């Protein structure tokens, strides 16, 4: 099988400036003249790969001037003459000389944007899970950058660890920040038993703290 | 517009069978050779087979040759993937893709084209369980509100915001695996306090339970 190798495979970048992917394969991927077996994939989060490039340079319908490929043989580049917030996601070179086909092992542009700070919102169980006899409480930290912030549990005060779970969106083609959604999971028995829950976010040199009591 | 339609995937036992399809639309499906794609969670893309316009030349991965079969109904514009003695390395969200135009002796490639949504395939000993969902509501001028999908196996499920209506200020976030083994993922909106009390309902979809819960957050 031919190995289609990517460099680099994280790759940073301010909005306006250039963009450089390599790919190169194992073998010569030029059938002949002019045909370079060698394409270009972007996968946005969430979707389908979409055709960037197909035959070393040739730009598919719809893809902005801005996306240019070159090369030939065995080494193989995209370039992204001035990066856009929308370009973020991942990108893949793929060999179609041959069956199997393979691709790069995919590159991921981040977009390089202003610190934003989180809007918090705290939520307390539904009054239904609790009947199940579980309570999940629910922190949000909506559109902020960059993706390292903490989130503290706290329950009347006392640190919380190893009762919570996060996850973290991916770039917002928009805006470039990041959300992130926290769960804490206690049983009913211990929920009923404390009156505040907080969730400290910290970024930086600023701590935001969003609470709410459990008989208001 | 050039467009493919995947339909099929799900939950199944190791050594267990499922059939995937792929409708095509707004084109000359018999004209293209037609090819599957998959990606394993969390990983990057992996080709599974091809086939020819016509259907005479078929093309397969190592890996899943004597399990797999790749055949097409070119009058019903329909491609398939008919998976035999499933593996748990077959998890994967699987895409078709236009390949080569097939007109000429010789055909023309023009990348792969056009993608189709995906469907995803899950291997696995353990049972389906369809989702509970709970609303995310506060104990300001712009309040959040949210869908909690907790408890359920296997990925994926999909939500949207009064069938698809709201769009805006969405962020439906990656499911946490939990201890218990089950996934537990969140939704979220941001929406005027003034006009709390507009209507908001989450459209929660997941396939493999054949289930689909529609909750009004209050």
């Amino acid at each position: 099988d031919i190995v289609m190798t990517q460099s680099p495979l994280s790759l940073p970048v301010t909005p306006g400036e250039p963009a450089s992917i390599s790919c190169r394969s194992s073998q010569s991927l030029l059938y002949s003249i002019g045909y370079n077996y060698l394409d270009w994939y972007l996968q946005k989060s969430g979707q389908s790969p979409q055709l960037l490039i197909y035959l070393g340079s040739n730009r598919a319908s719809g893809v902005p001037d801005r996306f240019s490929g070159s090369g030939s043989g065995t080494d193989f580049t995209l370039k992204i003459s001035r990066v856009e917030a929308e370009d973020v996601g991942f990108y893949y070179c793929m060999q179609a000389l041959q069956t199997p086909y393979t691709f790069g092992q995919g590159t991921k542009l981040e977009i390089k944007r202003t610190v934003a700070a989180p809007s918090v919102f705290i939520f307390p169980p539904s009054d239904e899970q609790l009947k199940s006899g579980t309570a999940s409480v629910v922190c949000l930290l909506n559109n902020f950058y960059p993706r390292e912030a903490k989130v503290q549990w706290k329950v009347d005060n006392a640190l919380q660890s190893g009762n919570s779970q996060e996850s973290v969106t991916e770039q917002d083609s928009k805006d470039s920040t990041y959300s992130l959604s926290s769960t804490l999971t206690l049983s009913k028995a211990d929920y009923e038993k404390h009156k505040v829950y907080a969730c400290e976010v910290t970024q930086g040199t600023t701590s935001v703290t969003k609470s709410f009591n459990r008989g208001e | 517009e050039v467009q493919l339609v995947e339909s099929g995937g799900g939950l199944e036992q190791p050594g267990g069978s499922l059939r995937l399809s792929c409708a095509g639309s707004g084109f000359t499906f018999r004209d293209y050779a037609m090819t599957w794609v998959r990606q394993a969670p969390g990983k990057g893309l992996e080709w599974v087979s091809s086939i020819s316009g016509s259907g005479g030349n078929t093309y397969y991965a190592d890996s899943v040759k004597g399990r797999f079969t790749i055949s097409r109904d070119n009058s019903k514009n329909t491609l398939y993937l008919q998976m035999n003695s499933l593996r748990a390395e077959d998890t994967a969200v699987y895409y078709c893709a236009k390949d080569r135009l097939s007109i000429t002796i010789r055909p023309r490639y023009y990348g792969l084209d056009v993608w189709g949504q995906g469907t995803t395939v899950t291997v696995s000993s353990a049972s389906t369980k369809g989702p509970s969902v709970f609303p995310l509501a506060p104990c300001e001028s712009t309040a959040a509100l949210g869908c909690l999908v907790k408890d359920y196996f296997p990925e994926p499920v999909t939500v949207s915001w009064n069938s698809g209506a709201l769009t805006s200020g969405v962020h439906t976030f990656p499911a946490v695996l939990q201890s218990s083994g089950l996934y537990s993922l969140s939704s979220v909106v941001t929406v005027p306090s003034s006009s709390l009390g507009k209507t908001y309902t989450c459209n929660v979809d997941h396939k493999p339970s054949n289930t689909k819960v529609d909750k009004r957050v209050e």
